[PDB]
């Protein structure tokens, strides 16, 4: 992934 | 009624770089 | 965007990253318009030509970015989608007329420095506005050029095309609810928008009220940046009365 992770809530 | 007044630019009355060409071209 | 230069911090509060959650990636731009309400391109969501067909779920709003890839803690926000609209007339088969579509938010985002919500035109506004030679704001992380994507969101400034010129630029059909805008081949200036920043915002800076109105929407063009091409842009204004009535009815 290009894109730093999000936190877990939005997935 | 407060759409599109940024709060960075012309809610402190600062110009972005690059708005007065947009100016400049409104005859 | 092609040939721009990197936004300033909070100069374009109304940017909002349509983002991809599997896999994670950059969808298209979109603009908010209320802290509920995001506008885009209705390709962006549906476009049976590339097998595009997202559901509510498949996507995510981010809002107040500045950075393409970094997750901005405490300065983005992330929303999920409530409910989808296309317009029921988009012509993606001949044209991509009427561009254009709305998503509702689960919940309403908060404004701040960063995020902020652009101005609709009314139908003054697109009079005084919408002239060949005045100029607009295109904004996106799209790539840098046409065949590479930028750290940061990338800002143009590109003047609105007569019609005729327009016209003679392209085998496509233009109809009255599309403009173009972008430099002719003499003029010395260049930039276009380029994969990735459909959806997302033309804007305008009113001079008699000093607020910024969202003009157009990031539709196509021809490749990016090409002599002697355009691009094509949905005009916001033409399609408000769908705009209005998606917004009254839900
Ligand atoms: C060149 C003609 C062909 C057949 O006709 C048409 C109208 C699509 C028909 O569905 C456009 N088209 C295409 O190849 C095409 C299609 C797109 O979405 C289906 C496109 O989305 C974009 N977006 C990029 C960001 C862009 C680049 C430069 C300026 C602007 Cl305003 C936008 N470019 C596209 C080009
Ligand atoms: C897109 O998907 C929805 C349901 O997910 C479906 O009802 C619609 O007909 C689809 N359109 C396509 C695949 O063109």
């Amino acid at each position: 992934g290009d894109f730093e992770e999000i936190p877990e809530e939005y997935l | 009624a407060d759409c599109g007044l940024r709060p960075l630019f012309e809610k402190k009355s600062l110009e972005d770089k690059t708005e007065r060409e947009l100016l400049e071209s409104y005859i | 965007i092609v040939e721009g230069s990197d936004a300033e911090i909070g100069m374009s509060p109304w940017q909002v990253m349509l983002f991809r959650k599997s896999p994670q990636e950059l969808l298209c731009g979109a603009s908010l318009i209320s802290d509920r309400w995001v506008l885009t391109a209705a390709h962006c969501l549906l476009y049976p030509p590339w097998d595009k067909n997202f559901t509510e779920n498949d996507l995510l709003v981010r809002i107040g970015k500045h950075s393409r890839t970094r997750y901005e803690r405490n300065i983005e926000k992330i929303s999920m989608l409530e409910k989808i609209y296309i317009h029921p007339r988009y012509n993606w088969r001949e044209n991509l007329d009427r561009d254009i579509a709305l998503m509702k938010l689960k919940k309403p985002v908060a404004f701040s420095d960063y995020i902020h919500p652009v101005c609709l035109p009314d139908r003054e506004t697109a009079a005084s506005l919408l002239q060949a030679g005045y100029k607009g704001r295109v904004t996106g992380w799209g790539n840098l050029k046409e065949t590479g994507q930028p750290s940061v969101l990338q800002v143009v400034n590109l003047p609105i095309v007569e019609r005729p010129v327009c016209k003679d630029s392209t085998r496509i059909r233009i109809t009255d609810n599309m403009f173009c805008a972008g430099y002719k081949p003499d003029e010395g200036k260049r930039g276009d928008a380029c994969e990735g920043d459909s959806g997302g915002p033309f804007v305008m800076k009113s001079p008699f009220n000093n607020r910024w109105y969202q003009m157009g929407i990031v539709s196509w063009g021809e490749g990016c940046d090409r002599d002697g091409k355009y691009g094509f842009y949905t005009h916001v204004f033409r399609l408000k009365k769908w705009i209005q009535k998606v917004i009254d009815q839900f």
